[PDB]
């Protein structure tokens, strides 16, 4: 939960798991780039942000 | 090191060497540094950067 | 009488190492928004919001 994240602050939880790449959802009102480019969807930049 | 020493003075010089007052320093050591009741108060965001 | 046998020793220490006086200057410390304090008993220290 981000709402639950950004109150209390403690990103222990969410760093060891993008640390260590174990699958995950982050929930909650988040905005999104939308990007059309192939090239970009190939060289896997959803996954850099 | 080479060095030349009365047997007193080396008595000196050796004692000071023998028993330096520094310890090795680590996370953990400055991390159980924080008085405990802080660490556990989740009021309060404590990270090692 | 000097004597170089009985005044020849070897000195040994330390190649380098840093002595570091604020340990507490190592910790990143950060608060939550006074308004989502909570206190021993998990709840919120002013909940007359």
């Amino acid at each position: 939960n981000l709402e639950e994240l950004m109150r209390t602050g403690d990103y222990a939880q969410i760093t060891n798991m993008l640390l260590n790449n174990q699958p995950v959802a982050l929930v909650g009102a988040l905005p999104f780039i939308t990007d059309s480019s192939v090239i970009s969807l190939v060289a896997k930049l959803d996954a850099t942000v | 090191y080479p060095s030349i020493l009365h047997p007193i003075d080396h008595a000196f010089n050796e004692y000071f060497l023998q028993h330096q007052l520094v310890e090795p320093l680590n996370n953990d050591i400055i991390f159980n540094y924080i008085p405990e009741r802080i660490r556990n108060d989740v009021n309060y965001i404590l990270n090692m950067d | 009488q000097f004597d170089f046998r009985a005044s020849m020793h070897m000195l040994t220490s330390n190649l380098t190492f840093t002595v570091y006086s604020d340990l507490l200057a190592f910790v990143s410390a950060d608060t939550v928004e006074p308004i989502n304090a909570v206190a021993f008993d998990n709840m919120r220290i002013m909940n007359e919001l």
